[PDB]
DNA sequence: ATCTTCCCTATTTAAATTGCT
DNA sequence: AGCAATTTAAATAGGGAAGAT
């Protein structure tokens, strides 16, 4: 139905599902499932996405990217998104990139800022493990965990070089699945390729968080071509680095719950995006990527 | 019946049913099992499991057992109390070897020891080869191997876990 | 390129494949899609549109040719889309499938009359040994021929006599000797001893009454009263009534089986022989579950009473007259018309256009492809096989890695594996290592392909992955041991994939000459089954002797007879078309092969020899082939190099030779910068495969890219001392190269190896040919026969080169080209083409090539064995440790180039070196130490 | 380039351990030492061996060791000196053509952390294997150059920080780096209870012989120089999946697990020092490892 | 999908008029209001433009961003004039391959290097005269167009500024526009609200360059926001920076032949897929700005 | 809403047979 | 031999309903 997505302070990504987008009355409307128009005030949002079941037309289309609301299609959830246009500093005035991107771009070309930049990602990923606290998932405060935690922090501090940041990265990341596997009363090892209940949920979970990242860095106009800890030649690299801050902090717990419970995958799917929809998951990766590139 | 979890984590320097057994020490040392905290373990197969699960009816708090293995805190990992409606009890399996019947035979028949020796002669020796663990039993000072076998559910357990008839 | 798409197809078959090509192409309306895309768009379309299903119906035409047909659409002929097709368009004499319908229902219903005795049901209740004293096969052969003794076999109720224990089955009655030739040999063909009956015996009934009970089917003979005693609980219903019709069948067709010829009988008893191995085989696969009891047949995994004997006759009978049909009507599946063959050949390939002067329209052609390496010969048989329409071939080839090299030729010049299927047998554990990704290399086995209509009668819908890429195949890029089994086999269901993969296919042999004699003998065998159907053999080999040319068209020629009186039609001649790189000949031979044969062999030897001379070879004249290999070492370094880096090739014949030559130029002092590779096949797994790699990328010399690989900088000699193995399917190209000399092939081939990609001619001498083999110090009498056709019964009077060889001589396939007789005995040149002519020759013997008589016994699958080496024990290395007494050695490390460690793989020692120890080394694998 | 290694390349131990000597003391009465005596009680049983079933019938008087605190003590103390030594880079039995290219490829070694992991593996216990399980109470002394040092609760997986240890770590990277030596005279008392068993290493007996050995000098309980030399090593958590503190090793290979963390996925010693000599960039934590290995020394020859 | 065509090996190409585009039976389709379903071959397709009237579902953009097609609309800003945002939907779900941003930002940062770029790509202008002729209208070896051609490239030489480089466009393009106007005999003045053929089919065609200009960026990973051409009337991004090179060599040369020989927009829409085709103009524009990034 | 699957729904094609010239 | 009438039947298209996202 109609969702709403605070992303950066005031302008909200709504998303529309089961509904006819078009022009009513000289104005935006779409028809829903019920039969009931629905209008949208132009103001107040920005990124406006078109869910599963969702239809556009063409005079829709252009009045809506005249008032500066630029459209983007999404599979249904509102964070799977496949097709947009890119962000510039305004949609009619002129062409150029935003000043995050351009901030993004100087920061990755210097060396200094590029290492300083990704020591600030895991600082942030850190952050994000405190912050997104869960039910059933393992203590963040907890003595372990808390030692986990400050073994990346020293790790990340004293590291001058990208593969120490990897090395210690990985460490890290499978500590806490290691942690949640002893939680879970399992032996777990991440692999791809396995078919049981955590490896695939904690994948397709993993997928939801590349494609929440993917939005979070279209959102502010950054390109998926500059990664901090991946290789240059790995394709889509920044989405896997800026996901990467909430797949052990969300989509970790989040997993090992759902492969505990055992629950099917769609209301998997409906509880990572609740779980997005009510902490602002998406806002806080905006305000994450803002802040890492303004430095 | 609700439950909880001692994992032994990080004993590969020493073996992880050392710490196993270690962990069966000192719960049995300080209390905890009186007489209805009972032991289960997820993953015997052929090991003894790494995993403590304590099933205890009035409930266990993560407080008083973390007091109690202070002295395994290094490499243990304790989960928060679950539920299970079911759990898989255990019960202690004991060998004899000759010599125990013997004295047996002293002292409850009033035979020589010659005789004791003729009527279990070729008799005796069995051998168990079921999941284990190694006490220190500290009322009787020597240290000893004991096994657990899988029986039906009873009320009352014994100070170390294991089930009573 | 632009392609056209349409669909004949009912269902919503017409829908679910509108998807996929609605995916891919523009819709034209009317169930029609037509546009442009790329070459890989049409391999996504084919490989997303066969997999959908069955029952798909597409025609695609590229401009007006068509590229692809799936199922048995007929779609072209001339035109395109018919209307519509009922039935009853030809009904002729058919005859020879009457005659064959009416042998395959008769024996069928035989088959298996045998397993009735006690014997057998102890057997598969199990309360006796399970391996019979006359097998079930030979038992109901003695009921049908006592039977026919007894009352008359065609026009009579049945009745099962009382039997004996029969040494021999057949008569003189030629129809009841097929019908007893197949009962007897469904499962097994007999094997005759007797050297006077493989002396002798030729024809059909008098080689078939030598074949006995002793043939493999008495194995020990003491149950043999409760093995003939029999009860008749057959007669039943539908039993009686298919008996009944079939043997009338037989009765009304046999009147033209007398007038079929000695060719024909064998090849179409050969055909009925597979397809009861077929039905059979299927019936026995599948679990029917019903039965009648009190008689069994066949047994299931848990081993309880299955398939009683009624039915299973009936079943056996039923699924080998389904697979008669399907195997002789079938419209079998071809391949795409592959775009980047038919333009024209440009520069060096310009001789491919010779495929314009070939007639498109031959129902049969016999390719003797004599163009030299490095012309594309095996895209220009590609090519001449398109030039008559769409492609059904199987490129059988030597070698894994041959095989894999045309494959990948295949991949990237335009074949997708929708057409292609690479066959090896093996599953080598040989991978691709730095980057998956960027490979762009190393063809594999997937086989997208289209599963053909012939798998329904195979047992168990053919097989997993390795039948399915065999049988439904339009071309087959395979390992050649996966197509010589046609020609039959002494135990199983062998023959009949390979027999109905040949029956609907085209051959394609490569590089026959570096068979084995006995290779080359089942080979041309295999020829003369492809020519049986009248598909089209393409022989490709430069140095083709005038004997193995002729014996290949002699086999061609009787198959096309076959072919030719099977279809009751006047056989006019094989169309042979002789090609080389400088020009191509088709003529109509129906006789007198050997003048026009040898006329374009002298047509290429003077196209040959006008040309600069590529190879000149000097037989040195010292003794000692150690301190010979030295001075020639020295002489061609000081002579041939680039820069003061040469490149040598130690060709010596045997491992311990080699190892023999490299221990002593290791130890050998002298001023020049020596390093040392060896080079033979006794290897394990991964350093055999890293010494293959690094070569080829050394030895490339097309290009520079090779100063990379070594060091060229320093003056150095970089010598490879190597065995056969180099001489067969290599590209290498050296500077030089000194040869053991072990036969006149071996010289032309490693004349071969020695600027095969530089067309700079040598100045003074760039082959040095050894005074002698290393065999003449250990065996002066004979020294040849290693790796050479030397041999027992034809020695050489001397042995050394300079009587047997020209001293200075420029080494090409001229000598081996022309052909001499005359003067075996002193020449090494006409010792090879004699013993070519005396084995491979036109008569049938038991060993032959145009055996007759003898495919209906066992002999030339014993006393002809494809592929016949030693013992063979296979010492394996895990994970650094040996199996066997191999014991671990060091090699010398004086001037050891190249050094690759192996940890896995296996070393295929002969079993007469097994005795000592192998002493398996990094450096050099096996040796007698 | 292409240097290839020599097959002769060595290098020496450079962390020397003693005997770790085992006594009997009390928590606050830590002066009164005596020697923990290996006691051994016999058992008797008969033979059962594969390839002998004709001795089954009588034999095999076996006489197995062990070892317990007395009852009068309740804590053990385990009483070693470490000796670092510098010059980790001279081979021994190598040579200086590839050994040099060593120096001057892992002359960057930041060795205080190398140095502070090794004293870290002192002093909280990690060469206290099966005996500091179940302790209610831990305590390490370190003598060094006549400065006391005093660590009650350091755990020993992850390797905090502590200005302690840190302290020792200074002179022993000083040692390491440059030339010389520094001794450790590491004293562990363990409060384990009133007559705790302990727990001495172990010989190597065979498959029959008799149960246990526990070692020996002088009829006291001790445990082996190379046991405590694999505890003090115990510093490798930077190979690919790195999850606790493993010895370095060549081959990142420890024998109780069954499995090599570092063999097989170039990560092995050996890839590193030829990319070293070949001049390849290594990150501080590969050869940080290089670097340990160098001072745990052995033969690397092929 | 396989391997799915390589997008410079994709031949079709559509700009969709007065439609609602759907998913039947998993067949990109678009159907009239006369009840007539036109598939799409979606694997095939390089653009599907949307005119006015169109509308397209959420399930037709999932399988065509899947399939790697991009969705643009005439609409908005896309009277062509001040030609500002012409709202274009890219499949970014596809992780696109990263060094061609990381080679192309090197040189936009530094201006340097953008300049000579700049140069480069203006004289891609010349290059892909010479590479496509045409036989139905100006021979480019004419003394005309080679003067023209020689002027502009000795301009080009000695520029300074993109404010010089502004200029050079003008004259080119103009004074191509006019030498084919004078030959083709019309007095033409190029604007993009004109009613006669030659200004309609020239707008079509420059939705046909669009399409193909922006496939080829997004195939690299290129976007739009790094334009090589700064200028007042050069609003747009780098989409018309490269689609103006094949202007006055494709598109100009075969509006103009429409015009002049009566096509109708559906025969000069085919015309643009025969030429797009047939030349392999969406492989020659990914080739050449892979020689632009290169380093 | 959009799209899919399936059940009517009968409308719509292809085959089959057979006097008739 | 082609065809016509005329049956017979297999299949194609479409609309409505319900279940998914
Ligand atoms: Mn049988
Ligand atoms: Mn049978």
């Amino acid at each position: 139905m109609q969702k709403q997505i605070l992303t950066s302070q005031k302008r909200n990504m709504y998303i529309l599902s089961r509904c006819k987008v078009l022009v009513k009355n000289g104005q935006v409307c779409h028809l829903h499932e019920d039969g009931n128009v629905y209008t949208v005030p132009y103001a107040n949002t920005v990124f406006i996405g078109l869910a599963e079941g969702t239809s556009i037309t063409n005079e829709a289309m252009s009045m809506l990217a005249a008032n500066g609301v630029i459209v983007f299609w999404t599979k249904g959830g509102g964070y799977d998104m496949f097709a947009a246009d890119i962000i510039c500093h305004l949609p009619q005035a002129d062409y150029r990139p935003t000043k995050y991107m351009q901030n993004w771009v100087r920061l990755w070309l210097d060396e200094e800022k590029k290492l300083s930049a990704a020591k600030e990602i895991l600082k942030m990923r850190v952050d994000s493990l405190s912050t997104h606290v869960h039910d059933f998932g393992v203590d963040v405060e907890n003595k372990r965990v808390s030692s986990i935690v400050n073994k990346f922090d020293k790790g990340v501090t004293q590291a001058t070089s990208f593969e120490s940041l990897l090395g210690h990265e990985g460490t890290f990341v499978k500590s806490l699945y290691k942690e949640y596997a002893l939680e879970y009363e399992i032996e777990f090892k991440r692999d791809h390729k396995s078919a049981d209940n955590y490896n695939k949920f904690l994948t397709l979970g993993n997928y939801y968080a590349y494609g929440i990242a993917r939005s979070s860095l279209w959102a502010l106009g950054i390109d998926n071509s500059f990664p901090l800890l991946h290789g240059s030649t790995r394709r889509g690299g920044l989405v896997f680095d800026v996901a990467d801050i909430i797949k052990t902090s969300i989509i970790l717990p989040l997993a090992f719950h759902a492969a505990d419970q055992g629950m099917s995958n769609t209301e998997f799917k409906r509880s990572c995006v609740a779980y997005f929809d009510k902490n602002d998951i998406l806002a806080y990766l905006i305000n994450n990527i803002k802040r890492l590139c303004m430095e | 019946y609700n439950t909880i979890s001692i994992t032994v984590v990080d004993a590969d320097d020493v073996g992880v049913n050392f710490v196993v057994s270690k962990v069966l020490s000192t719960l049995h040392n300080k209390g905890i099992f009186n007489g209805e905290v009972g032991v289960t373990f997820p993953r015997m197969d052929k090991n003894v499991g790494d995993i403590i699960t304590l099933f205890s009816k009035t409930g266990v708090d993560r407080k008083v057992l973390t007091s109690t293995l202070n002295t395994l805190t290094d490499f243990i990992h304790i989960g928060k109390p679950k539920e299970a409606d079911k759990v898989k009890t255990y019960r202690k399996v004991d060998t004899k070897s000759k010599g125990k019947l013997i004295r047996r035979c002293i002292k409850r028949k009033g035979v020589s020891a010659e005789t004791a020796e003729s009527l279990y002669g070729n008799y005796k020796g069995e051998k168990c080869k079921l999941p284990y663990i190694v006490v220190n039993s500290k009322s009787t000072g020597q240290r000893f191997s004991m096994f657990l076998e899988e029986c039906e559910n009873s009320e009352k357990f014994n100070s170390y876990g294991l089930c009573i008839v | 390129m632009f392609i056209r798409i349409k669909c004949f197809s009912k269902q919503p078959i017409a829908k679910k494949v509108s998807r996929e090509v609605s995916a891919y192409l523009e819709y034209t309306g009317n169930n029609t899609w037509e546009g442009h895309i790329s070459g890989q768009g049409v391999s996504n379309l084919q490989t997303k549109l066969i997999n959908v299903g069955k029952g798909v119906k597409v025609v695609c035409n590229y401009q007006d040719k068509v590229l692809f047909a799936i199922g048995n659409v007929a779609m072209s002929d001339t035109g395109s889309v018919p209307k519509y097709t009922t039935k009853k368009v030809y009904k002729p004499d058919d005859s020879i499938f009457t005659l064959k319908q009416g042998l395959v229902g008769v024996a069928a219903l035989w088959h298996d009359l045998g397993k009735a005795n006690s014997y057998f049901q102890r057997k598969l209740r199990g309360e006796c040994n399970p391996s019979d004293p006359v097998r079930h096969e030979w038992v109901s052969g003695v009921i049908v021929s006592t039977f026919a003794k007894g009352n008359d076999w065609l026009s009579d109720d049945f009745i099962i006599p009382e039997v004996k224990h029969s040494d021999n089955v057949f008569g003189d009655d030629q129809v009841l000797n097929a019908v007893l030739w197949l009962i007897n040999t469904h499962h097994k063909k007999g094997l005759v001893e007797d050297p006077i009956y493989r002396a002798t015996k030729t024809m059909f009934t008098e080689t078939l009454q030598c074949v006995n009970v002793n043939g493999g089917w008495f194995n020990y003979g003491d149950n043999i009263d409760e093995c003939y005693k029999i009860d008749t609980s057959f007669i039943t219903d539908t039993y009686v009534k298919q008996l009944n019709r079939y043997r009338k069948k037989l009765l009304a067709t046999k009147h033209i089986w007398f007038t079929l010829g000695e060719d024909q009988k064998i090849a179409i008893l050969q055909e009925c022989r597979v397809a009861l191995m077929l039905g059979d085989s299927n019936f026995s696969s599948d679990l029917i579950g019903g039965d009648g009891s009190h008689l069994y047949a066949n047994l299931d995994e848990c081993g309880n009473l299955k398939q009683t004997l009624t039915q299973h006759l009936l079943g056996v009978t039923d699924c080998a007259l389904k697979a008669l049909f399907t195997i002789n009507h079938h419209k079998p599946v071809k391949a795409n018309f592959i775009p980047t063959i038919a333009e024209k050949g440009e520069g060096k390939f310009a001789w491919q256009n010779g495929v314009n002067m070939v007639d498109s329209s031959i129902d049969n052609m016999f390719c003797i492809n004599m163009a030299s390496t490095g012309k594309g010969k095996t895209l220009a048989n590609l090519k001449l096989l398109q030039h008559f329409g769409n492609v059904r071939c199987s490129f059988g080839l030597g070698m894994v890695s041959l095989t894999k090299q045309t494959a990948k030729q295949f991949l990237d010049m335009g074949v997708d594996y929708n057409s292609a299927a690479m066959v090896t047998g093996f599953s080598k554990s040989r991978f691709n290592l730095g980057s998956e990704s960027l490979d762009q290399d190393e063809v594999s086995v997937e086989y997208w392909g289209q599963t053909s209509s012939l798998s329904k009668v195979f047992p168990n819908n053919n097989a997993g992955f390795k039948n399915k890429k065999l049988l439904s195949a339009p071309i087959l890029v395979t390992t050649t041991d996966h197509l010589v089994k046609a020609s039959g086999v002494k135990k199983g269901n062998k023959q009949m994939l390979p027999y109905v993969r040949c029956m609907h296919s085209d051959l394609v042999l490569d590089e026959i000459d570096d068979y084995g004699i006995e290779d080359m003998v089942v080979l041309a065998r295999l020829v003369y089954l492809t020519a049986c159907y009248g598909n089209k053999v393409i022989i490709s080999s430069a140095t083709i002797t005038p004997a193995i040319s002729n014996i290949f068209y002699e086999a061609y020629s009787s198959g096309y007879k076959v072919f030719c009186a099977n279809k009751q039609t006047t056989y006019k001649g094989v169309n042979v078309v002789w090609w080389d790189e400088f020009g191509i000949k088709v003529e109509k031979v129906t006789d007198q092969f050997s003048n026009l044969n040898t006329r374009f062999v002298n047509k290429r030897i003077t196209n040959l020899l006008e040309s600069t001379p590529k190879h000149k070879a000097l037989v040195v004249d010292q003794d000692d082939n150690m301190e010979a290999v030295k001075q020639s070492i020295t002489t061609l370094h000081n002579a041939h190099n680039s820069g003061g880096v040469s490149f040598g090739l130690i060709r010596t014949t045997t491992i311990k030779d080699c190892v023999a030559v490299t221990q002593e130029l290791q130890n050998w002092e002298t001023d020049l910068s020596i390093k040392i590779l060896c080079y033979h096949s006794r290897f394990v797994g991964d350093t055999k495969a890293q010494m293959e790699e690094y070569l080829s990328k050394v030895l490339n010399r097309k290009g520079d890219e090779y100063k990379k690989f070594v060091d060229t900088t320093t003056p150095t000699a970089y010598i490879v001392v190597a065995t056969p193995v180099v001489e067969v399917g290599r590209d290498f190209d050296f500077d030089w190269a000194i040869i053991e000399p072990s036969s006149e092939r071996s010289i032309v081939q490693c004349a071969g190896r020695v600027l095969r990609h530089r067309s700079s001619t040598p100045t003074t001498h760039n082959i040095h040919i050894l005074k002698y083999p290393f065999k003449f110090y250990r065996n002066s009498n004979i020294c040849y026969d290693v790796a050479g056709y030397e041999s027992k019964g034809y020695k050489l009077k001397s042995k050394n080169m300079l009587d047997i060889y020209k001293k200075e001589s420029i080494v090409n396939s001229v000598n081996r080209l022309q052909g001499d007789a005359a003067f075996y005995t002193k020449s090494l040149t006409a010792l090879e083409h004699k013993v070519l002519l005396d084995k491979l020759t036109t008569d049938i013997a038991d060993t032959n090539v145009f055996v007759g008589g003898w495919q209906l016994t066992a002999n030339p699958h014993e006393y002809c064995k494809w592929r016949r080496g030693t013992k063979n024990e296979d010492l394996v290395l895990t994970d650094g440790k040996w199996s066997g007494n191999v014991t671990t050695t060091k090699p010398i490390q004086s001037k050891i180039w190249r050094k690759w460690q192996g940890e896995n793989g296996s070393i295929t020692v002969p079993e007469y070196l097994l005795d000592k120890t192998i002493c398996y080394n990094d450096f050099y694998g096996g040796y007698e130490n | 380039t292409k240097l290839k290694a020599p097959a002769v390349l060595a290098y020496s131990r450079k962390i020397n351990p003693t005997n770790a000597l085992m006594f009997a003391v009390n928590w606050s009465d830590r002066d009164n030492t005596t020697a923990v005596m290996v006691g051994t009680k016999t058992v008797a049983g008969t033979q059962s061996v594969r390839g002998n079933p004709n001795d089954a019938d009588k034999g095999n008087i076996q006489t197995v060791n062990f070892a317990n605190l007395p009852h009068n003590k309740n804590t053990l103390l385990v009483k070693y000196n470490v000796k670092f030594v510098g010059d980790v880079f001279k081979a021994e039995l190598g040579g200086g053509e590839y050994s040099n290219t060593l120096q001057t490829a892992l002359e960057n070694t930041d060795f205080g952390t190398l140095a502070y992991r090794y004293v870290y593996n002192i002093a909280a216990g990690r060469t206290l294997w099966r005996n500091r399980v179940g302790a209610e109470s831990i305590e390490t002394v370190i003598t060094v150059n006549d400065q006391t040092f005093t660590f009650s609760d350091l755990l020993v997986n992850e390797f905090d920080e502590d200005v302690d240890v840190a302290e020792i770590a200074d002179m022993v990277a000083g040692v390491l780096s440059g030339e010389g030596f520094v001794t450790l005279k590491v004293e562990h008392y363990m409060l384990l209870g009133e007559g705790s068993e302990v727990f001495p290493s172990q010989e190597f007996v065979e498959n029959s012989k008799l149960s246990k050995q526990l070692f020996d000098l002088n009829g006291q309980a001790a445990m082996h120089d190379q046991k405590i030399g694999n505890a003090i090593r115990t510093i490798d958590t930077w190979y690919e999946d790195a999850t606790t503190p493993i010895a370095v090793e060549p081959y990142g290979s420890v024998v109780r697990n069954g499995v090599a963390y570092r063999a097989g996925n170039k990560t092995d010693l050996f890839t590193l020092m030829d990319g070293a000599v070949n001049g390849k960039s290594l990150t501080e934590e590969d050869q940080m490892f290089v670097t340990a290995n160098l001072i745990r020394g052995g033969v690397f020859g092929g």
